[PDB]
């Protein structure tokens, strides 16, 4: 399931912004 | 006439904002007026701490930024935007800046402490919000962007990490580090990968419409429990976003899917929020039909979720971070660069 793929992904924590 | 009543409120709001925009408050407190308790979050150049104002006993959240680091990464203008904008705005769903100052080493912003925690924490724990619960939050952002955009402000970093929940269960938008007052287009590649509009990724020069795209991403993530575009690395996220292909969970109501199809429109001439009707395309959409916009502004609507907290100073809705001693150098660092702060 997509939920399960999200949860096993590297991006379920706090997400940092990118900048120039 | 409801539409005219909003038009009147905005003109007044704009007059208030310009006075503060052109004459910003400076140096309205000092570090040793506050006792530093616990870190509530971090960012690239510093952190936000719970503090107690010693002479009033009030608690606040103080952002501390290290001047040298800001300068090293060339983020001076953006940090100057944060403070200048935050001190000038006044809206029920924006976090209030109470004080600011600097010393030899650091910049400081003292804001209202919003104890309910980050939306992000609750959303991750619960999994996803029901459409009525997501709608409740979405409505507050709609009005907030309606306010900000009338002031020629673009926010550019909407995500659950930046939406705090107050004691009444309403949103307070925080972290204005990429907010910018701009009448035309702008070009900085900035924001959070999952929330970036296609035109930002494509180095196209962009405007306010990037906030409406981001609202699309937010509502999806609230109602699905995951964002529309995700992968392990940013580059793969960017590819998905520019491709213009979104799949919706089977449980999304057809009204919700139709909204998102209009907000997550790669084509800027077709994107809700960027049409002649403006924000009214959004407020009049069927997914919001039960939304009473003025009751939301006034905060008379009952929050679907009210966070628990045992008194002031309670941090239990926040994650734990490692603490670091705040060192203040004996010599003034980067004085000219931050002279207006
Ligand atoms: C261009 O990059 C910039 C621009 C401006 C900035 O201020 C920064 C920062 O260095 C920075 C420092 C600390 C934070 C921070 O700690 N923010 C916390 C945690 C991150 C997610 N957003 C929520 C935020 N919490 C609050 O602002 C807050 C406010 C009131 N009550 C409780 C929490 C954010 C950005 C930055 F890195």
């Amino acid at each position: 399931t997509t939920y399960a793929d999200f949860i096993a992904s590297g991006r379920t924590g706090r997400r940092n912004a990118i900048h120039d | 006439s409801e539409q005219e009543s909003v038009k009147e409120f905005l003109a007044k709001a704009k007059e208030d904002f310009l006075k503060k925009w052109e004459n910003p408050a400076q140096n309205t407190a000092h570090l040793d007026q506050f006792e530093r308790i616990k870190t509530l979050g971090t960012g690239s150049f510093g952190r936000v701490m719970l503090v107690k104002h010693m002479e009033t006993g009030n608690h606040y959240a103080m952002k501390i930024l290290d001047k040298q680091k800001v300068v090293k990464l060339k983020q001076i203008e953006h940090t100057l935007n944060e403070k200048r904008i935050l001190q000038a705005v006044n809206f029920p769903f924006l976090v209030k800046l109470e004080f600011s100052f600097k010393d030899n080493s650091n910049l400081y912003m003292v804001m209202e402490y919003v104890p309910g925690g980050e939306m992000f924490s609750h959303l991750r724990r619960i999994g996803r919000f029901s459409e009525p619960h997501a709608r409740f939050y979405a409505a507050q952002i709609v009005l907030t962007f309606e306010y900000l955009h009338s002031l020629d402000l673009i926010y550019r970093d909407l995500k659950p990490e930046n939406l705090l929940i107050d004691q009444q269960g309403y949103i307070q938008v925080t972290d204005f580090g990429f907010a910018k007052r701009v009448k035309g287009r702008t070009w900085t590649l900035c924001g959070t990968p999952e929330y970036l509009a296609p035109e930002i990724i494509l180095s196209k020069g962009y405007n306010k419409a990037v906030d409406w795209w981001a609202l699309g991403v937010l509502i999806y993530e609230m109602a699905a429990g995951y964002p529309p575009f995700f992968a392990d690395q940013p580059i793969q996220i960017y590819e998905k976003i520019v491709s213009g292909k979104v799949r919706f969970p089977s449980h999304f109501s057809s009204d919700l899917k139709d909204l998102l199809r209009n907000l997550l429109q790669v084509d800027l001439t077709k994107r809700f929020g960027n049409l002649k009707n403006g924000v009214n395309d959004i407020k009049n959409h069927k997914w919001f039909a039960t939304t009473d916009w003025i009751a939301i502004y006034q905060r008379k609507v009952e929050a679907p979720f009210i966070p628990k907290f045992k008194g002031p100073g309670d941090t239990s809705n926040f994650d734990d971070y490692e603490e670091e001693e705040i060192r203040v150098s004996i010599n003034e660092k980067c004085g000219k660069e931050f002279s207006e702060f």
